[PDB]
């Protein structure tokens, strides 16, 4: 469905122009080699991939501009109403899960070693068992996050936080 | 009163690196002429690279 | 001596590189190479339950792998008339017309109803498992994994040291068999052929039939 | 580290051997890339027209375009 | 080997190893499932 | 049904060695079942207890909500567009609306993302109050068993009846969880409604089984 | 890297839908969004005593005027660059003003004043610790940020006025486009202002162009 003045890539002539332009370049390169030789095969693999890629973009409801290149929709309302949520909105959730995981693993390891005798030695020599255990137990990180938040164990109190003369 | 040797204090001197942080008491001087009798040791070194400092009683929370 | 497999001088999984073992794996268990990278056995209750678990899954795997191999072995290298000799296809053969006939021979069992097989399995194996845990007709449940009265007729577990070496031999044969089984599952998914067909294709063209070739084929079908 | 000039000399001499080892790996690499991923035997027939090449790129993420003619 | 694993546990070795695996994984995904936009 | 040291257990009469030590019959639904040792840590056991009750109560409302609009369409003539549970949802897609009791003057909802966002926001509030154990609706008596506004009939006032009813709740919860897992797998395998699945096994006890779908794998 | 590998279809080209919505509300009908002044049936449009509206709508839907230029992915990227510059300039200046009286590295900064060199190599070293130094640092960021805004304004107009708005739409999504189709291309006449053949009236701007290069470099 054409929105925001954009055409769907599946029914855009400029899209086809682009595909033609890439495939023609590859043909020109192929002229130099012999139809059985291994460079030839490489250029054929390249061309195959190329045509496949354009076909994929065509059956994905991507939206082309005047340049004939696909454009992404980032307002979540527009994305969900017109079937474009896979462009930005799903990746959002995907990034925020993995970033929360990495944070949780890092915070966890740091809070664990902080109770050791020399905690700074465990920062330059990683406790690898401890780190692997933390990395694999941290797949359900919102458990820990919402617990820490609602309980109050997420934030240090202001009285315990070093601060300047203000 | 003084803190006990080995006790934990919180610095309340605003110009100090260790403000709002906790240190161990190592020594208290008992003379009244001394202006900063309590010696405190901290885990985190300051920008100078030292880890100890003298304090008065009115700059500690014990 | 039982020292290459027990105590602080045991052989560990990283070989020469090994500079010690985790603390929860003390070397008081058979097959302790100090391998607990994900630290699943850091609690002692879990380490007990997973010890039993490992041995039971192992034993069942050893019976499984043998059961999964041999009716293919007869049907190929001996010529026993099995309808569907491949283990993952067997089981639909109770919904055939000739049924489940032991060794091909149509008078040997001739099962047709899955309801009877299921109900007898639930009863029989339900009993046998509940006895295993709580104790039953064949003795008390003093040891949960090594009973040894009725279940050691040849008196093999009497010589202490030999018992402690055989213990390690059990676990290690059990581990091999669990990897073998896992291999049967994945090769089943990958190839859609039977295990000994796979072994035949490997033996025909070793380079051009393996898991690398398989991944290539996947990649060629995009 | 030390004040002893003997200990320093020893470290220097031994570090020098390590530098020669890394140089030798680097040369061996150049000869290997020349034997296995080059057009040296083609270039030897036609030095004027064939352009020397001894680094191939793997096809991934579109980088194969760097494998020129 | 008696302290070799502790050397492998140090930060730049663990970093090189972790990035190499993480990179390798992303390369292999981008071999199998290319051109995700 | 009970507590204590001589309660019903999960292997029945043959449940001598089948009980771990940490399950001492203090909490509802202790049949001494924990073969993977998950509850050996007692903080983890408190967590899991809350989780088992959250999954259960949600599973109960779920199974009632997956069946009710199908029943209303079947029994009464309520004209739901796609009344099956795994087909509801798609009604709000395209240009279609969601009308409660198939009446287009009732909710008439057409904006999927506005629906979802309202749900997450409402839940972010209510779940944060749940986890804290204090909120607008009051302070909880127990994390899993809040009481107050949540118990308007005062059925938790009697101690023994409360102790029984905890065992009723956890057992209905477990059943409902197995029901819901049933619904999911049935839809995944048979591709038909769960009332059609029941009708098919009521009409014919025989072949109409999981062992009509098993041969195809 | 997508342009370099010959695959422009794999660029990330986010539409600026929130700015296109605002433009739609003002009366531009190129985005087919039909709201407020771009809907005929709205209260805002049909406000009886509006009367500025016919003039306004004529203006806003005329390509020649710069009254709400059309925008796309190239516009999205540069607006985020400008945002980066505004925030980063603000951060340097706000830190300057809020750490003016003191910090942890120097708790008595107010006693030295606005401008002083440093507090010596002690405490790890203290170059550029005064509030004046924050200002000095912020001026580079401010020149960079107005640089980015004027380069965008210029290239966007130069392409609109020549007619080839495609040039800006295509090239502005990657940095070699700015370098090649803006800086490199539009410097051709300037650097020919005086040549071995002769000189034209662009010779003063030619010379002032190299003079600027020299004065900038002398500052380093
Ligand atoms: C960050 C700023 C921001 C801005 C400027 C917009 C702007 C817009 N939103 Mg989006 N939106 C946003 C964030 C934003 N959104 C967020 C954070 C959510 C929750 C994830 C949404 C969820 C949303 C929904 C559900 C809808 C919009 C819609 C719209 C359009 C409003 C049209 C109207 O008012 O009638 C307009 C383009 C409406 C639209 O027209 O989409 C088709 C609409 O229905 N938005
Ligand atoms: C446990 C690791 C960890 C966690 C949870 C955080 C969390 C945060 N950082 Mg910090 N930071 C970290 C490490 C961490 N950081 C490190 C290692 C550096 C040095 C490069 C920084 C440098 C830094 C700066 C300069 C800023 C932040 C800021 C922030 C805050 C906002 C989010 C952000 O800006 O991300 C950005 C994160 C980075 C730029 C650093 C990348 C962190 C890596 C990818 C993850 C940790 C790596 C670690 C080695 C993992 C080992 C774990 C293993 C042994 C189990 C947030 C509180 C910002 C802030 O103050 O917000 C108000 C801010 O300006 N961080
Ligand atoms: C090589 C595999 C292997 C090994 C080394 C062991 C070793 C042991 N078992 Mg274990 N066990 C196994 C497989 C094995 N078992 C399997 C598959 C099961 C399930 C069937 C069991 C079930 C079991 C129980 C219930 C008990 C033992 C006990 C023992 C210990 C004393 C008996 C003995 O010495 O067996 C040595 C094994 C062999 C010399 C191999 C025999 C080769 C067979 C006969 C080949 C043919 C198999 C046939 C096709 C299967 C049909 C059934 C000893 C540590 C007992 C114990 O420790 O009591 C205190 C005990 O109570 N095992
Ligand atoms: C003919 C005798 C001889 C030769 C060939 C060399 C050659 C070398 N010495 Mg010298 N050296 C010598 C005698 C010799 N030394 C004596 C007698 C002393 C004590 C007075 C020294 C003290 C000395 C020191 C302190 C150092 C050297 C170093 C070097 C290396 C310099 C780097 C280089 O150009 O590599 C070019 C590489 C090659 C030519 C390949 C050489 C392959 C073998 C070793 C040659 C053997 C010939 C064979 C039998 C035929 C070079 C390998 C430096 C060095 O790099 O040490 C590691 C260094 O730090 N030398
Ligand atoms: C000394 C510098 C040097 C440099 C910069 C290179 C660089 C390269 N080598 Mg070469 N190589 C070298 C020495 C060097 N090599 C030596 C001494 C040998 C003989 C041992 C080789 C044998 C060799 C082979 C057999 C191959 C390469 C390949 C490569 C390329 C990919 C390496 C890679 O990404 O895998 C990363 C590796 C790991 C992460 C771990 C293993 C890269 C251009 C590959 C290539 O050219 O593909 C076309 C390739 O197949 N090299
Ligand atoms: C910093 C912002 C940024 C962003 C948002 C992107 C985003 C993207 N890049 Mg780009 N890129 C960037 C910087 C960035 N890149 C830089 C600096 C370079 C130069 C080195 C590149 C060079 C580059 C190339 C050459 C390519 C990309 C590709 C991609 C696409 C990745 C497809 C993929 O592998 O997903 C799949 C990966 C996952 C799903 C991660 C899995 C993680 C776990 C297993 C999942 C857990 C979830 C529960 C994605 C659109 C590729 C593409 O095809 O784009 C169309 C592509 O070929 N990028
Ligand atoms: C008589 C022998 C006997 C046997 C073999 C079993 C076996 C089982 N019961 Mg038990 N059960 C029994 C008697 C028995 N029960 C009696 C007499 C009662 C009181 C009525 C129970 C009350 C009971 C409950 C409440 C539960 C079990 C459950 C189970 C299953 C645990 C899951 C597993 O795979 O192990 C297993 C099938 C659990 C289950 O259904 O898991 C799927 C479960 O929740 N049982
Ligand atoms: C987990 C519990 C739960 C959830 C998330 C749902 C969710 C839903 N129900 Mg169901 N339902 C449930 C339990 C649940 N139900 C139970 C326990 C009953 C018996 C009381 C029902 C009886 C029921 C009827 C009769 C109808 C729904 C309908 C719906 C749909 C629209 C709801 C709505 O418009 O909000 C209403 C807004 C407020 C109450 C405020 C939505 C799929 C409607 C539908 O179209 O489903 C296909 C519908 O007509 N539900
Ligand atoms: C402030 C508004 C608010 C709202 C709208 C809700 C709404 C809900 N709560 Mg929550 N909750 C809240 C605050 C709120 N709660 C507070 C302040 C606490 C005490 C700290 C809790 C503790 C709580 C628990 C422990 C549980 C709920 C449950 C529920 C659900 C069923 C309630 C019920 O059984 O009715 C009675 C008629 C419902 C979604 C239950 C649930 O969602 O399970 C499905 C559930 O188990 N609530
Ligand atoms: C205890 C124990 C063990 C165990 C265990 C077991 C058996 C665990 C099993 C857990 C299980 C099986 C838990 C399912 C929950 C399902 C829920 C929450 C359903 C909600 C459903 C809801 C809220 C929503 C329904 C709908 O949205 C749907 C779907 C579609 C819509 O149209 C309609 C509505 C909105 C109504 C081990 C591991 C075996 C050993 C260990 O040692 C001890």
């Amino acid at each position: 469905e054409a929105i925001l003045g954009l055409t769907p890539c599946a029914e855009s002539a400029k899209f086809q122009k682009v595909l033609t332009k890439e495939v023609k370049a590859l043909e020109k390169r192929e002229k130099l080699y012999e139809p059985g030789s291994a460079p030839f095969q490489a250029l054929e693999a390249t061309k195959a991939k190329t045509q496949a890629r354009f076909a994929k973009y065509a059956e994905s409801g991507l939206l082309c501009g005047a340049d004939g290149l696909p454009h992404l929709i980032s307002d979540p309302g527009l994305a969900v109403k017109y079937g474009h949520a896979g462009e930005t909105l799903i990746p959002t959730i995907g990034f925020l899960y993995v970033a929360g995981y990495i944070g949780t693993a890092g915070r966890t390891y740091l809070q664990e070693i902080s109770t050791r005798q020399k905690p700074t030695q465990s920062e330059i020599i990683i406790d690898v068992p401890l780190a692997t255990s933390i990395a694999f137990k941290s797949w359900d990180w919102p458990n820990k996050a919402v617990k820490e938040l609602a309980s109050g164990t997420l934030l240090e109190d202001a009285k315990n936080v070093p601060v300047s003369r203000r | 009163a003084g803190p006990a040797r080995g006790s934990t204090v919180k610095v309340t001197r605003p110009e100090s690196y260790w403000y709002n942080q906790y240190g161990k008491v190592i020594s208290v001087d008992e003379s009244g002429a001394i202006r900063y009798p309590v010696v405190v040791r901290f885990e985190k070194e300051n920008y100078q690279g030292v880890t100890t400092n003298n304090f008065a009683l009115d700059e500690l929370e014990y | 001596k039982l020292s290459d497999w027990y105590g602080p001088n045991r052989k560990l999984f990283l070989g020469p590189l090994s500079d010690g073992a985790p603390e929860h794996l003390k070397g008081e268990l058979p097959g302790d190479y100090g391998f607990d990278v994900l630290g699943l056995a850091t609690q002692p209750t879990r380490l007990e339950r997973y010890r039993q678990g490992e041995i039971i899954n192992g034993r069942w795997a050893m019976l499984g792998i043998v059961g999964c191999i041999v009716p293919e072995l007869l049907a190929r290298n001996y010529g026993v008339p099995f309808p569907e000799p491949v283990w993952f296809k067997t089981g639909a053969t109770v919904f055939s017309e000739e049924g489940l006939n032991y060794l091909g021979n149509p008078s040997l069992i001739h099962a047709k109803s899955i309801a009877a097989i299921l109900v007898t399995e639930i009863l029989f194996v339900g009993a046998a498992e509940a006895f295993r845990v709580s104790g039953g007709p064949l003795g008390p449940a003093t040891d949960l994994v090594y009973p040894g009265k009725a279940f050691d007729p040849l008196g093999l577990s009497k010589d202490e040291t030999a018992f402690a070496e055989l213990k390690v031999k059990e676990v290690k044969n059990g581990r091999l068999a669990m990897l073998g089984m896992l291999g049967l599952f994945m090769q089943g998914f990958a190839t859609g052929k039977g295990p000994l067909q796979n072994l035949a294709d490997h033996l025909a063209d070793p380079t051009g039939a393996n898991i690398i070739t398989f991944h290539q084929r996947v990649l060629s079908d995009l | 580290h030390t004040t002893d000039l003997e200990d320093i000399s020893r470290k220097v001499f031994s570090a020098h051997f390590g530098q020669l080892a890394i140089i030798e790996i680097w040369l061996s690499g150049m000869f290997f890339h020349g034997a296995r991923f080059s057009n040296y035997e083609a270039w030897l027939l036609d030095p004027i027209h064939v352009k020397p090449s001894a680094q191939i790129v793997w096809p991934i993420v579109g980088q194969e375009i760097l494998n020129g003619d | 080997m008696k302290y070799f694993t502790t050397y492998l546990s140090t930060a730049p070795v663990v970093a090189v190893l972790w990035f190499t695996l993480t990179a390798s994984l992303l390369i292999e995904i981008n071999r199998f499932f290319p051109d995700i936009l | 049904k009970w507590y204590g040291p001589n309660r019903p257990k999960w292997l029945g009469p043959l449940s001598g060695g089948a009980v771990p030590e940490y399950l001492k019959g203090e909490y509802a639904g202790d049949y001494g079942f924990d073969t993977a040792g998950l509850a050996a840590d007692p903080k983890l056991f408190q967590r899991y207890r809350d989780a088992e009750l959250q999954n259960g109560r949600w599973a109960m409302l779920g199974v009632l909500g997956c069946l009710a609009p199908e029943v209303l369409s079947n029994v009464f003539g309520v004209p739901y567009p796609e009344p099956v549970w795994f087909k509801t949802g798609a009604t709000i897609l395209n240009g279609g609306s969601i009308d409660y009791l198939a009446n287009p003057k009732l909710i008439h909802a057409s904006n999927l993302l506005l629906t979802l966002v309202l749900e997450l926001v409402f839940f972010f509030a209510a779940e944060t109050w749940r986890e804290a154990g204090e909120g607008p609706l009051g302070k909880a008596q127990d994390k899993s068993y809040p009481g107050g506004v949540f118990d308007p009939l005062g059925l938790s006032k009697d101690p023994a009846a409360f102790a029984e009813a905890k065992v009723k709740e956890v057992k209905n919860g477990r059943l409902a969880m197995l029901a819901m897992l049933g619904l999911f797998v049935q839809a995944g395998v048979t591709g038909q409604s769960p009332l059609e699945n029941l009708s098919a096994h009521l009409a014919n006890p025989g072949v109409n089984f999981w062992t009509s779908y098993a041969p195809t794998l | 890297v997508m342009q370099a590998f010959g695959t422009p279809e794999k660029q990330i080209l986010i539409e600026p839908v929130f700015a296109q919505w605002i433009q739609s509300a003002h009366g531009k009908n190129i985005y087919e969004l039909n709201i407020l002044l771009s809907s005929d049936s709205s209260n805002a449009f049909s406000a009886s005593q509006a009367i500025w509206l016919p003039g306004w709508l004529n203006g806003i839907n005329d390509k020649s005027t710069s009254l709400f230029l059309q925008i796309g992915p190239g516009d999205f990227l540069v607006h985020h660059a400008i945002a980066l510059g505004l925030h980063t300039t603000t951060l340097i200046l706000v830190k300057g003003a809020l750490d003016a009286r003191g910090s942890r590295l120097m708790p008595d900064k107010k006693d030295f004043g606005y401008s002083f060199p440093c507090d010596g190599p002690g405490r790890g070293g203290t170059c550029d610790i005064s509030a004046w130094d924050a200002f000095y640092l912020a001026v580079f960021w401010m020149l960079n940020t107005i640089g980015w805004t004027t380069f965008y304004w210029h290239w966007k107009h130069i392409t609109l006025w020549q007619g080839n708005v495609g040039q800006f739409n295509e090239s502005s999504t990657y940095l070699m486009g700015w370098l090649r189709d803006y800086l490199w291309l539009n410097s051709s006449q300037l650097i020919n202002g005086y040549n071995p053949f002769g000189m034209n009236s662009l010779a003063v701007w030619g010379w002032m162009f190299l003079f600027g290069h020299l004065v900038w470099a002398t500052g380093f």
